[PDB]
C-alpha cells in the first residue's frame, strides 16, 4: 500500500442503478426529483 | 401554569473575561436547501433574531443551481440559496447568534458561515529590520 | 478501618466493636468514616438502654477528639439517624447535635432537617426549620437529602397548616 | 463534523497600509504576482497547506512578514534591472 | 419563644472503592427524569453525545499540538542524505510534496522520510 506508492515515487451514492431507481422513485433519496 | 411557577431561575454563568474581544467586520451566512419555503421561514427567523439582538443584517438570494443527470429517466437536484450578511458585530455577539441559528437550523438545510475578522499589523512588520 | 466498615455494613456490630478495640490495642487510629461505622454499631447493639448508648456515643466522640480526627456531616447525620430510634428521649440530644454542627462550622444539609423532623414527628419545630431554609439553594451532600420534602410535607399534612 | 474546507484562511491587506518605499513596493508587487490586484491595491494571501486553521493563519502571517522583509532588502544582484 | 439555634451545645469540638461508591450514591440524590427537550439536549451535550455549537469543524482534533513550521519546513530531516547529488534533488521534491500535504500528520511525513532513508541506505 504505502510501500507501493513509495516505489512508484522512486520511478456518488454508491448504489446499483436498480436500487438507486427504486429509492429515487419512492422519494427516499432526499433532494432527487424527476425532470 | 397559573399559580405553580418557578420561584427563581438559575441564570447561566457568563463571565466577563480580561482578554480583548474579537471583531468581525462582516459575517456572511449562506444557507442552502432544496425548499424555498423552508429558506423563507429560516430567513424570517434569522432576521427577526438579528433585529432582537441589535445586529445589522441584510438578506439577498443567490441564484439557484440545478444538477440534472440520467440513468430515458431524468433526475434533478435543486439547490436554493439565501445569504444573510451581518455587519459590525463583536466576537461574543457572533458566537451567541450563530449558536442560536445553527441549533435551530432545519433538517435538509446546510450552512456556510464566512467570518471576516479585523486584525492589526503584527509588531514585527511595522518597521524594517536594521 | 476497611474491615470495620465492612462488618458494620453487613450487620456485624459486635465483631466491629471487637475489631475497634483491637485497633486501639495496636496503637493505631481510626478514620472519620470508621467512627461513623462505630456509632451506627454502638446504637444497633442489642440490650442497652438509651442512657448507656448515649454515653457510649459520647465516649466515641471523646475518642475522636483524642485521635485528632475532625467529624463531617455524615457523623452527625448518623447520630441523628440513630437517635430517631429512641423517640421522645432523643429530642434534646438531637437538638444538641444540631447546635454542635452549626457551632463547629459544618452547614446542615436537607438530610439533617429530615432526620430532625421525623424524630420529632411521632411539631412546631418545622416552622423554625422553614424560617431558616427559606430562599436557599441546596447541593447534594447526604444520600438522605431526597427524603426531606416528603417528610416535610407529611408535617403540613398532620399539622393541617396550608401556609407552611 | 469534520470538513476539509474549513482549514483555508485568507489574509487581505492593502499595500498602501504597509510602510513601503518605491523600491520596496515594486519588489513586493513583483514577488507576489497575481495575489496583488492593481485595481484594489489589496494583497490576498490564501493559505491551506497545513491541516488545521490556526496553523494556516500562522503561516499566512509568517508569509506576510517574510514578504515584507524581502521587499525591504536589496540584493547585490538587484543592480542589474 | 426563641429559635432552636440558641441554647445549650455539646461544646465537644470547636471549628478507594468506598469513596467512589459514596460519590455515585450522592449522584443519585438529584437523579430525576428529564423535564423537557432543552434538558435532554443539555444532558446529551454534557455526555458528549451531541455536537457543540457554534459548529467547529476541527473539534476534538489538534494534530498533536504541531505548529506550521513542523509541516512546512521538513528539510531538517534530509541531513543524513547526500547534500549535493541527485538524491538530494529527489528528496527535495519529496519534501516539497509532503510540506503541501494537509491530510497527513508530521509523524507520517517523517515516517515517509525515514523509509526513504532506509531504502536508499540499503541500495
Amino acid at each position: 500500500a504505502d510501500e507501493r506508492l513509495r516505489i512508484n515515487s522512486l520511478r456518488r451514492w454508491r448504489l446499483s442503478r436498480i436500487v438507486f431507481r427504486h429509492l429515487a422513485d419512492h422519494g427516499q433519496l432526499s433532494g432527487i426529483q424527476r425532470a | 401554569l397559573h399559580v405553580d411557577v418557578p420561584k427563581d431561575l438559575t441564570k447561566p454563568v457568563v463571565t466577563i473575561s480580561d482578554e480583548p474581544d474579537i471583531l468581525y467586520k462582516r459575517l456572511s451566512v449562506l444557507v442552502k436547501g432544496h425548499d424555498k419555503a423552508v429558506l423563507d421561514s429560516y430567513e424570517y427567523f434569522a432576521v427577526l433574531a438579528a433585529k432582537e439582538l441589535g445586529i445589522s443584517i441584510k438578506v439577498h438570494e443567490p441564484p439557484r443551481k440545478i444538477e440534472r443527470f440520467t440513468l430515458r429517466v431524468q433526475y434533478e437536484m435543486r439547490t436554493l440559496y439565501r445569504c444573510l450578511e451581518l455587519e459590525h458585530l463583536t466576537g461574543s455577539t457572533a458566537d451567541v447568534y450563530l449558536e442560536y441559528i445553527q441549533r435551530n437550523l432545519p433538517e435538509g438545510v446546510a450552512m456556510e458561515v464566512t467570518k471576516t475578522q479585523l486584525e492589526q499589523l503584527p509588531e514585527h512588520i511595522k518597521e524594517p529590520i536594521w | 478501618c476497611t474491615m470495620i466498615r465492612g462488618m458494620v455494613k453487613h450487620r456485624a456490630y459486635e465483631q466491629a466493636l471487637n475489631l475497634y478495640t483491637e485497633l486501639l490495642n495496636n496503637r493505631l487510629h481510626a478514620d472519620v468514616y470508621t467512627f461513623n461505622a462505630l456509632i451506627e454499631a454502638t446504637v444497633c447493639a442489642i440490650n442497652e438502654k438509651f442512657e448507656e448508648k448515649w454515653s457510649k456515643i459520647l465516649e466515641l466522640l471523646r475518642h475522636m477528639v483524642a485521635q485528632k480526627v475532625k467529624p463531617n456531616l455524615q457523623t452527625f447525620n448518623t447520630i441523628l439517624k440513630c437517635l430517631r430510634r429512641f423517640h421522645v428521649f432523643a429530642r434534646s440530644p438531637a437538638l444538641q447535635v444540631l447546635r454542635e454542627m452549626k457551632a463547629i462550622g459544618i452547614e446542615p444539609s436537607l438530610a439533617t432537617y429530615h432526620h430532625i423532623i421525623r424524630l420529632f414527628d411521632q411539631s412546631f419545630i418545622i416552622y423554625d426549620i422553614m424560617n431558616e431554609l427559606m430562599g436557599k439553594r441546596f447541593s447534594p451532600k447526604d444520600p438522605d437529602d431526597d427524603k426531606f420534602f416528603q417528610s416535610a410535607m407529611s408535617i403540613c399534612s398532620s399539622l393541617r397548616d396550608l401556609e407552611l | 463534523v469534520r470538513n476539509p474546507r474549513a482549514r483555508v484562511v485568507v489574509l487581505r491587506v492593502k499595500l498602501s497600509s504597509l510602510n513601503l518605499d518605491d523600491h520596496a513596493k515594486k519588489k513586493l508587487i513583483k514577488l507576489v504576482g497575481e495575489r496583488y490586484c492593481k485595481t484594489t491595491d489589496v494583497l490576498t494571501i490564501k493559505t491551506d497547506r497545513c491541516p488545521l486553521r490556526r496553523q494556516n493563519y500562522d503561516y499566512a502571517v509568517y508569509l506576510l512578514t517574510v514578504l515584507y522583509h524581502e521587499s525591504w532588502n536589496t540584493e547585490e544582484w538587484e543592480k542589474s534591472k | 419563644r426563641k429559635n432552636i439555634f440558641t441554647g445549650k451545645r455539646l461544646n465537644i469540638f470547636d471549628m478507594s472503592l468506598w469513596d467512589v461508591e459514596f460519590a455515585k450514591q450522592l449522584a443519585t440524590v438529584n437523579e430525576q427524569p428529564l423535564q423537557n427537550g432543552f434538558e435532554e439536549l443539555i444532558q446529551w451535550t454534557k455526555e458528549g453525545k451531541l455536537w457543540e455549537f457554534p459548529i467547529n469543524n476541527e473539534a476534538g482534533f489538534d494534530d498533536d499540538g504541531s505548529e506550521f513550521h513542523e509541516h512546512i519546513f521538513l528539510e531538517k530531516h534530509l541531513e543524513s542524505f547526500p547534500k549535493q547529488g541527485p538524491i538530494r534533488h529527489f528528496m527535495e521534491l519529496v519534501t516539497c510534496g509532503l510540506s503541501k500535504n494537509p491530510y497527513l500528520s508530521v509523524k507520517q511525513k517523517v515516517e515517509h522520510i525515514e523509509w526513504f532513508r532506509n531504502y536508499f541506505n540499503e541500495k
